[PDB]
This record gives structure tokens, C-alpha cells and sequence, in this order.
């Protein structure tokens, strides 16, 4: 865990659905299988700083077979075979960087270096199922996180894509930051608006309208 | 779309009458020869509305019908009255025994006659 | 020569409590014969449509009325 | 239910919490009769007490819409398709059940029973009659006795009339009332009928249901 | 108009939305009778100040009938009737206060001296006729008010009571103010939880968790 990260997130424990978290989920560890470890939920608190967060990528669900994710949203281990959506996102972006080159696997370990939070929402479920598990406290838990970050952290980015992060995170104000939302990555959104929209200029452009640390897609 | 006319605008003609009662809150005059317009703008503009050969059974209003001449320009103006010319309609006639005092209200209800 | 009776029956001078002493009435009722799903959504309908200005207040008290006796009417027991 | 009061004061001079439907008594007005399920109960507009309330568990038909009634002579009640001497409060005779809904009215001859399409007899019990136009039809006669008319509570209710003949049960006329017919009385002195009638199509959000005045015997 | 509420809303005007509304709308009131105005949509920014606002209650439409409102939400003027959903919050405030007092008239000039903040979101709607605008510009300009009390002024509340006070002002925070909803005041609103609550003490007893400026209910 990385401790620079709780320089003021000390104000994360002392709230009555916290223990309702890291006891249940440990509980729901010392009967089932939920799938990614204590090991593999501290990533995106360990890889990245808190210091050069310009994007805000969420995510909704974790990935329920064995030996498949590593905690980092829409993320995939690199023996795996990669994901649709992901490989979905990836259509825009030759359509938009020239210089398009190919990742060939799953692990989303070149991007991560670059300002993207690439955060679940609820960050484990549990083997082989979805979506078995109740409110246990791994929402407001980055609800206290997101919100937070309009506060200390600046220069962020919105691609809330789908219904469930728009409700997360839409009224962080729009002269501090950009936010711009359209239909789902994964190509079972029938209603239309992410096949062919070039949103994935606007990491490299919108940082323009701010002036900080840049980007480049092509780290894979 | 703007279109205009050729002529003199008749809607400004109209609009500045539009600035003298509305301005007319009590201001303590008589609008018995300016109101006269608002039975000589529209014959003026009932002058030129027979240049088409008009089919008589119109009951409705021009502004509904035939938006290619002024008289439709300017009944949908002066009909959208905010229920402040309707006023008038309750004061020239609640407090009217001068013929002056109905000269403003005589005249005009017949100046909406197809509004009425 | 039929002379009307004089209305010297239950009067409702009220109405702004009237309604109130019966409109959670016509709730009350409704409920107990039909599920909540349209009863939610046509008041949200007339509330779109009319809102707290008293013309869908007794409106749902003529749509609420009107569907209870008719419902009472076509030959279901409850529904 | 309530009987109210026409003469000039307009009050409740009776009140009931109970029945479905109240009916008179026929000839000699003093008697209220108003049923609640399959349970009648015959009241008096003196007292408002209840006189006498008839039923038998062991013979009851359970019908839908169950409407008791009196004979003209005043004597006779069809509670549940069930006769009713109302003289010593018993039973006569369980009529046999087909229709699901209607447990049955009266002719005013006296002499039968006009079940919801089998006409039945007051002294034999023997099936006259079955007139298949009767299909679940509310019944009104005349003053007289000499016509019924029909009105369908078939989902829309009354595409038209039903005219019937008191005598031989013969059809007369249906006319076409194109909206839905929903109630139906008449006059005294034969001269207009009293029909409500709905606007619009067969709508449950939105009934415009006026009354319609004919005239009897005007093309 | 209150020049200290524009203390720093001058970052109200350079949107492209903002004389898409006071223009539209001013030509909606040189044909129509948009029925609140001029002279009254000012009224919330004049009468009370933004020194003293602890309660943030918002207000959906306007009352399309002549010689009715006067820019307060849930408000009207005081020889109208009062109306309904106002009559059945006071059902509530007498089972709270002990020593219930009556208003007897609609005018709401009793409780905006207090801290609360009645805002309708759309200020303005047409005579007669109560949903007929489009998004005008009322919202957004209402929207850069309310989560921007969220930076300066403090010791608000969120009684937002209703599906359409839920999507405006949900996000803000937990440690710093409280949220608490419930159903609509309205009777129209077949799923309860109106029907009795004691929400009406929370203005009382939630500025105990702050310690500013007092309330008391009874001015009427």
C-alpha cells in the first residue's frame, strides 16, 4: 500500500460501513473464493502516485474466473487472452494515432504509468459469479475517494462511459475540469455514440486547456 | 425566413405603437387620435391583403393560414395580447359613457373582429 | 310543480381538508385491490402534467373514481 | 347504501354499511331489501331494525351479482336463485345454476321466473322457456309489464339494445347504439329512455360517459 | 438584486448558455406570459443573504396560474389559498412543535429570514401552461449555485424530497453537511415514507452537529 496516498485519506476508516468491508470481505475470503487477493487490490495505489492523476477511468465489475485480473479496471493478467471491450477501445484508437501500435496482450501495464486511475468501483467479487455480492462497502469507500480527489488533486478527466459511472461522478464542476460521457466500450450497447466518436484525443488534447504532465497512448 | 418588406416596415409601425401604451400606465393622456391607427394600420393592411384573390370562408386568422403577407405578420402580435390589452376590453367598457371615452373602444373591438 | 329538496345534506366546506380526509382514502383503497406500479406512475403522469396546482389533485380523484367503480363494474373481485 | 330523504330535507333518515345493492318492496313500500355477497336482509323504513335476513347455507348458489328481490305480490324473494316465503322464513325451491353471474328477477305477471336465460315457472318449477338472446343482459320492464328491454354487461359493454315482447319472450328490435351502453331506466309514462352512454373508445384512463335521452316510438 | 450573492458569481455569465436564457426568455415575455417577473425571480437573492443559508430545499415548477407565485420555492402569494403539498407539511410540523402556530395564508415571508434556501431550479415557466419550456438556461445556471455553496458558504442541508431534487445535488458531501431523503410532500406519491417522519427536527437538531445561526419553525 502505498502511503503517500493517505496523506489526508485517513479520513476513509472512521465511518460505521468500513469494518463492514475489511472483515466481511476477509470473512467472504475465510469461507469463499472471492477472486483477486489483498495483493492485487493495492495496484493502482502502488504503481502510479497520487501526484500525476489526469485521468478518471472507472470501472464496474471485476472478472470472476481464475488467474484472469489484477485489480486495475478493464484490466486483464497478460497470459490471458484479451478482453472485447478493451479490445474494442482499441479501434479508435488507430483511427486517431497514426503511429498505431499493438499491445498484443491484456496487461494494462504501460498505461497505468501515465496518469490514468483505472479504478473498480467494487474492487472484488467473488469466483466464477458476477454480481453475488450485496453493498459491502467497496462503493462509498471510492465514493469518499472520487469526490475527493475535486478537492486536492487536479487536472483530471471524465470518459464515464455507461449508465454506472454516470451516477458516480457527473457533477464535479466543468471550469476546473472536462467531462464528456458516451455509449459503452464493450459492443453489446446497442444504443450507438462509442463506435467512432475520437474521444481519445482529448487525454492528449483537453490536457492543453490545463498545461501539465502529457501523455502518450502508444506506452504498450 | 426574414422576411421583409419592400415598403415601409408596417411591424415597426406597429411596434411603436406597441411603445406608447404599454407606456400609457396611467400617463394621463387621450389616445383617441393615435388609436385611429390601429383601425388605419390594419385597413391599410386590409388594403393590400385583397392582392391575392383571399377564399371567403376564413374564419380563422392568417397568422394560422397565410404567412406570405402582412396581415398575418401582425394579427399574431396584437391577439398574444398578455392579458394586457385584454384589460381594455374590462376598462373601456366597465368605465365608458364619453364618446371619446368609447371612441378607444368602439373602433377596435371591430379592429379584432376576427379575433373576437 | 316538482319542488327539489333543500340540500341540507353532509356538506363539505373543507374541500382543501375534504380532499385531504379522502385522497389518502382513494390511496387507501387502491392499494388493497391493485399494485403500486401504475398507481406511482399515473400520479407521476398528472404530476408532469398538472403538478401541485390542485387541477391533477382532484383529477386523481376523478382517474382514481373512475377506474374503482369500473373496476367494481367489469366483473373482476378485486382487480 | 343510504335511503335519503326528497321530500324538501335532504338527509340520510337511514344508513347502511352493509349491502351491495338495496332494492323496495314492490306494492306496499314499507320494506327495504338489500343484499351483501349471498347474505339478504330485509329492513323496514320505520325503524331501520332488521326484519328478517334469509339464507341457507346447504342451497345457495353463489352467484356473482346476486340481487334479491320481491315478487309484485310481495311474498316471494330470489335470494341466490332461491325461493323465499316470507311468511314463516324457509326455503321453496333451488333453481338450477348456468350462467355464473345473474340470480334472477321477476316478471311482473306473477307467474314465472326470469333467471339469466331460463325462464322458469312460480307453482310447477318448470323449465317454460330459454331465450338464448337473454345472454347476460340486465332486464327492465315497463310500467305496464308489456316490454323488456335488454342492455348487454359483456371489454365493452352494450353495442346496442334488446328489445323483448312480456308475453311470448319474441325480439322486437336491436337497435345500434355505437357506444357502449352502461345504464338504462325508463319511464313511468313510457316516453324516454334514460341511457348512459360512454364517448371515445374503450378506455379505463379516460370515460366521457353521458346521459342520451330517446324518444319511444319516433323514427 | 443582491450585489454581495455576486460576490464571486461573476462566473455565472461567460457560458454559452447564459444569453441563450436571459434573452429567450425576455422574448418569450415580448410575445407570451412567462408568469413570474422580472421583479420577483430576484427575491431569494435580496431578501435573506448568503451570510446565514443552512437549509438548501429546491422547487421544481412554478405555479402556471395568474397572481400566484413570487419566485420562492413551494410558495405563492398570500391571498391565494395556500396550496396543498405545503398544507401537508404542516401536518408533520405539528406533531414536532408543541406549540403549533398557524399560518393561515400562503406568503412564505416567515421562514426565508431563517436559512433556508427555497430556490425553484426552473425559475420561470409560461401562464397557464406548467411544463412547456425546454432547458432554457434555468438549470445549469442553478446547478453553478448549488454545488458552488459546496466551496464557500457552509451548514447547509439536503431535504431532497423527490426524484427530481435527487439528480441535482445527491454527490455532495457526507463529513462536511448531512443528506437525508425521504418521499415527496406531495400526497400524489403512492410510495410513503413521507407519511411521518420527523425530518422537520433535523433543521433544528442537525445544526447541532455545526453550532451557527438558530431556527425556530413558528415564524408565521
Amino acid at each position: 500500500f502505498g502511503e503517500s496516498w493517505k496523506k489526508h485519506l485517513s479520513g476513509e476508516f472512521g465511518k460505521p460501513y468500513f469494518i463492514k468491508l475489511m472483515g466481511f470481505v476477509a470473512e467472504e475470503r475465510k469461507h469463499y473464493t472471492v477472486y483477486p487477493p489483498p495483493h492485487q487490490v493495492f495496484t493502482w495505489t502502488q504503481m502510479c502516485d497520487i501526484k500525476d492523476v489526469k485521468v478518471v477511468i472507472l470501472g464496474q465489475d471485476p472478472y470472476h474466473g481464475p488467474n484472469q485480473a489484477h485489480g486495475l479496471c478493464f484490466s486483464v493478467q497478460r497470459p490471458v487472452p484479451p478482453p472485447p471491450s478493451l479490445e474494442n477501445i482499441y479501434k479508435e484508437l488507430s483511427t486517431d494515432i497514426e503511429d498505431f501500435v499493438h499491445p498484443g496482450h491484456g496487461d494494462l501495464s504501460g498505461w497505468a504509468k501515465q496518469g490514468v486511475l483505472l479504478l473498480n468501483a467494487v474492487l472484488t467479487v467473488r469466483a466464477h459469479q458476477a454480481n453475488s455480492h450485496k453493498e459491502r462497502g467497496w462503493e462509498q469507500f471510492t465514493d469518499a475517494v472520487v469526490s475527493w480527489l475535486n478537492q486536492n488533486s487536479n487536472g483530471l478527466v471524465f470518459l464515464l462511459w455507461g449508465s454506472y459511472a454516470q451516477k458516480k461522478g457527473s457533477a464535479i464542476d466543468r471550469k476546473r475540469h472536462h467531462v464528456l460521457q458516451t455509449a459503452h466500450p464493450s459492443p453489446l450497447s446497442v444504443y450507438r455514440g462509442f463506435f467512432g466518436c475520437r474521444h481519445f484525443s482529448k487525454t492528449n488534447e483537453l490536457l492543453q486547456k490545463s498545461g501539465k504532465k502529457p501523455i502518450d497512448w502508444k506506452e504498450l | 425566413m426574414t422576411t421583409v418588406v419592400v415598403h415601409v416596415d408596417s411591424k415597426a409601425e406597429l411596434t411603436t405603437l406597441l411603445e406608447q401604451w404599454e407606456k400609457e400606465h396611467g400617463s394621463g393622456q387621450d389616445m383617441v387620435p393615435i388609436l385611429t391607427r390601429m383601425s388605419q394600420l390594419i385597413e391599410k393592411e386590409t388594403e393590400e391583403y385583397r392582392k391575392g384573390d383571399p377564399d371567403p370562408f376564413d374564419d380563422r386568422h392568417p397568422g394560422r393560414a397565410d404567412p406570405e403577407c402582412m396581415l398575418g405578420h401582425l394579427l399574431r402580435i396584437l391577439f398574444k395580447n398578455d392579458d394586457f390589452m385584454n384589460a381594455l376590453v374590462n376598462a373601456y367598457v366597465m368605465t365608458s359613457r364619453e364618446p371619446p371615452l368609447n371612441t378607444a373602444a368602439c373602433r377596435l373591438l371591430l379592429d379584432i373582429m376576427p379575433g373576437l | 310543480m316538482e319542488q327539489a329538496p333543500e340540500d341540507q345534506g353532509p356538506q363539505r366546506e373543507p374541500y382543501n381538508e375534504w380532499t385531504l380526509e379522502l385522497l389518502e382514502e382513494l390511496k387507501s383503497e387502491a392499494v388493497r385491490h391493485f399494485p403500486r406500479i401504475w398507481l406511482h406512475n399515473l400520479g407521476q403522469h398528472i404530476y408532469e402534467t398538472y403538478g401541485d396546482t390542485w387541477a391533477g389533485v382532484e383529477a386523481i380523484i376523478r382517474i382514481l373514481q373512475q377506474l374503482l367503480f369500473i373496476h367494481f363494474r367489469i366483473g373482476c373481485r378485486h382487480s | 347504501s343510504a335511503l335519503w330523504g326528497m321530500k324538501s330535507v335532504f338527509d340520510m333518515k337511514h344508513s347502511f354499511t352493509e349491502d351491495h345493492y338495496v332494492e323496495f318492496s314492490k306494492h306496499s313500500q314499507d320494506r327495504v331489501i338489500g343484499t351483501k355477497g349471498d347474505i339478504a336482509h330485509i329492513y323496514d323504513i320505520q325503524t331501520g331494525n332488521k326484519l328478517l335476513t334469509l339464507f341457507n347455507p346447504d342451497l345457495a348458489n353463489n352467484y356473482k351479482r346476486n340481487c334479491a328481490t320481491f315478487n309484485p305480490t310481495d311474498d316471494l324473494v330470489l335470494n341466490d336463485g332461491v325461493l323465499w316465503d316470507v311468511r314463516s322464513a324457509q326455503a321453496i325451491h333451488k333453481f338450477d345454476k348456468f350462467n355464473m353471474n345473474i340470480s334472477g328477477v321477476f316478471h311482473p305477471n306473477g307467474l314465472e321466473v326470469i333467471i339469466n336465460t331460463e325462464i322458469w315457472d312460480l307453482r310447477t318449477f318448470h323449465l317454460l322457456h330459454t331465450v338464448p338472446a337473454l345472454d347476460q343482459c340486465r332486464v327492465v320492464f315497463n310500467h305496464t309489464g308489456t316490454v323488456m328491454y335488454g342492455a348487454m354487461l359483456q371489454s365493452p359493454f352494450g353495442s346496442s339494445f334488446r328489445t323483448f315482447n312480456a308475453t311470448d319472450y319474441k325480439p322486437i328490435a336491436t337497435i345500434d347504439v355505437k357506444r357502449n351502453i352502461f345504464d338504462l331506466c325508463t319511464d313511468t309514462k313510457d316516453c324516454y329512455l334514460a341511457v348512459i352512454e360512454n364517448q371515445g373508445s374503450m378506455d379505463a384512463l379516460n370515460m366521457d360517459t353521458v346521459c342520451r335521452l330517446y324518444e319511444v316510438g319516433r323514427q
